[PDB]
C-alpha cells in the first residue's frame, strides 16, 4: 500500500481559462520513519510540466509538486481522460537511476490520480 | 488500458 | 543589457485567496544565437518556491519558470515590497557552479521584477 | 546481456541541416526463440519523437524504430550529450503496463546508444 | 473540402540513395475549432511504413507523420506512380473502428499526395 | 485508376 | 445482415508446420438476385496475403478466396488473436474506389472470422 | 478493440 | 535462358486428399537489375486457379504465386500429365496487353513445370 | 505435344 | 549521471 | 536597498 499521504488523494483539479498555463498542486507527505523516493508519470506527458517530477522525501516531511497544464483549446464538453501516477519506494542507503532499476516489483507503491478540468 | 509515461519537467 | 525577453517583463502578479499556494509564470525567451544561463533570486526567499530556480536556455528557445507564493495571512492594505531578479550570462562551452564563479561582472545581465498581489 | 541485436549497436548518427526534422533508424532484430518486449528511453525526451517507442518483437523478426530529431539551432562546436536506452525483456504469455511493472530487475536487459550530430 | 492544412500540400519528396530507409515528413495542422481524425492510405502499402498511420488532432494542433520508404533498387528513369491519401473527418464525441464505420461519405475529406523520388 | 490501401505502420 | 454465405462461416483454420506458407480457403457464395462487392480486411496485414483481396460476386455465384499465412516461428502455446473481416455491399450499377467511398454505413455488411492455428 | 486493415494481396 | 529463379525449379507437388482445393506455392525470384514481367500458362486451365496469373517483379524482388488445384476424384494410379509454363520478359518502360503483343519471340523466356500429385 | 493456355485466376 | 526518461512518440 | 538571495526550489 502507498506509504505517502497525498493531498488531494485521487482527483487533480484544474481551473480555467486555459489560454494560459494552469497549475495545480500536489502535496506529498511522508508520515513514516524512513526516506521515501518518488517519481511522477502521466498518460499525457506532452500536456503537462511537473516540477519536481521526482525526488526524495525525508521522514516526517512534505514536498508540494507543481502540475502545470499547458495551454489548449478547452472543450467544456469533453471530459478529461488524463491520469497521473505517483510511484514510490522506500529510500535505499549515489544514483537515482540505479535506485529505480534495482527496485523489486513488490517494493513499489503507486497512487493514481484522475485529472478534472472545471471552469 | 492507460499507458503511463515519465512526466516531463 | 538583458538578452532574454521576459513575459511579464517587470511585474509578477499573484491572484488570491492565499490560504493555498498561488503560482505565477515567468516566460524566459532566448531570441539570440547563443545559449543563455539563468538564475533566479528574491528579496523574500522563505516566501516563494521557484521551479526551475536556474538553468540554460538554448538559442531560440523558451523556458517558463513557475513562481509559487507560499500561503500566508494576506493584508489587502499592505502592498508587496518583494522583488525578483533574473540574472543571466551567455553560456560558456561540466558544471554550473564553476560557471557562475568564473563570470565577470561585465558579463552579467539582470532583470528585476516587482511582485504584485491582487484579489 | 542484451538479447536483441541493434543496428547500429551503439551510436546513432544524425545528418544536418537541422532546420527540419531529421530521422535516423534503429534496427532491432530478435535472433532468439522467444518474443521480446522493448521500450525506448532518452536523456532528452523533448528533443525527439520515437516511433514506435515500445513494442514486441516476434522470434526471428525485426522492427525498425524511427528516431526523429526535432529542429533546432545546431552548434557544430557543441558535441551531443544525448543518449538513448533500449530496454528489453522476454515476453510473458493482455496488457503491457502490467508487463513492465511485474518485470524483476534481473530480467531486464538495456542497450545504450550515444547520439552523434554530423553535417 | 479538406479541413487540415498539409505541409507539403501535394508532393512528397524522397531523397536517395535508397539502399536504406528514407523518411519524409508530412505535417498535418488542424487550424479549426474541432478535433479532427485522420487515416493514411497508399497505393503501394508494401513499399512504405507510416507512423502514425492514423490518429486525432486537437483543435489548434499539429502532428507530423513519418513516411518511411523501404529500401529498393532505384531506377532514376522510372518515375514514381505512388500516391498517398490522408482521409479526415471531424472527431465525434471509445473506439476508432466504430468511428470510421459510422462515417457518412459526405463527412469525409481527402487529400491526395503524389510521391516524388529525387537523387 | 488508383486503388488506395490502409498504410501500414 | 451479411448477404453472402461464407464457408467457413466464422473460424479460419491453418494447419502447420509453418516454416512455409500455409493457405486456407474462404468460400464466398452469393445466394441473392444481385451482384455483391467484397473487400477483405485483417487485424494482422503483414502476416497474410489474401487473393483476391476484393471483388464482385455475380448473383448466384461463388468465389473462393485464398488466405496465405506467411511463415513464422510457431508457438503452440500462443493462441492466435488474428481476425479477418469480409465487408460487403450490393453492387451499384466504372471504379471500385468510387464504390466504397460512396457507400452509406447502413449499406455495409461485415462478417468476422477468427483465425485458428492447429498442428 | 480489433483494428482492421485492408488485407494485402 | 530464364532470368527468374523458380522455387521449385521444375516439379510442382500437390498433397491430397483432393475433396477440397489444394494449394502449392511457386516462388519467383528476380535476381537481375531489371524489372521482369511474367504470365503463367497451363495445359489444364479448367483444373486450376492461379493467383496472380501474371505480374511484374521488381529487380531484386520475389513474388510467390498460389496454384490452386480444384477438387476432383483422385486416381492414385493415374499420373498427372499437367504442366505449367512461366513465361517471362524484361519489363519495358501503361498497358500489359500492349507489352505482351509487342514482345519479339527472341525476348521471351519460358520455364516449364510438371505437376505431381502425392498422398 | 503440350498445348499451353493462359491460367485463370 | 544520465537520467533516462520514456521517449515520446 | 534590496538584498537579493538565491531563490529556493
Amino acid at each position: 500500500e502507498q506509504i505517502l499521504v497525498l493531498d488531494p488523494p485521487s482527483d487533480l483539479k484544474f481551473k480555467g481559462p486555459f489560454t494560459d498555463v494552469v497549475t495545480t498542486n500536489l502535496k506529498l507527505q511522508n508520515p513514516s520513519d524512513r526516506k521515501v523516493c518518488f517519481k511522477v508519470k502521466t498518460t499525457a506527458p506532452r500536456r503537462y510540466c511537473v516540477r519536481p517530477n521526482s525526488g526524495v522525501i525525508d521522514p516526517g516531511s512534505i514536498v508540494t509538486v507543481s502540475v502545470m497544464l499547458q495551454p489548449f483549446d478547452y472543450d467544456p464538453n469533453e471530459k478529461s481522460k488524463h491520469k497521473f501516477m505517483v510511484q514510490t519506494i522506500f529510500a535505499p542507503p549515489s544514483d537515482m537511476e540505479a535506485v529505480w532499476k534495482e527496485a523489486k516489483p513488490d517494493e513499489l507503491m503507486d497512487s493514481k490520480l484522475r485529472c478534472v478540468f472545471e471552469m | 488500458e492507460d499507458e503511463f509515461y515519465d512526466a516531463l519537467s
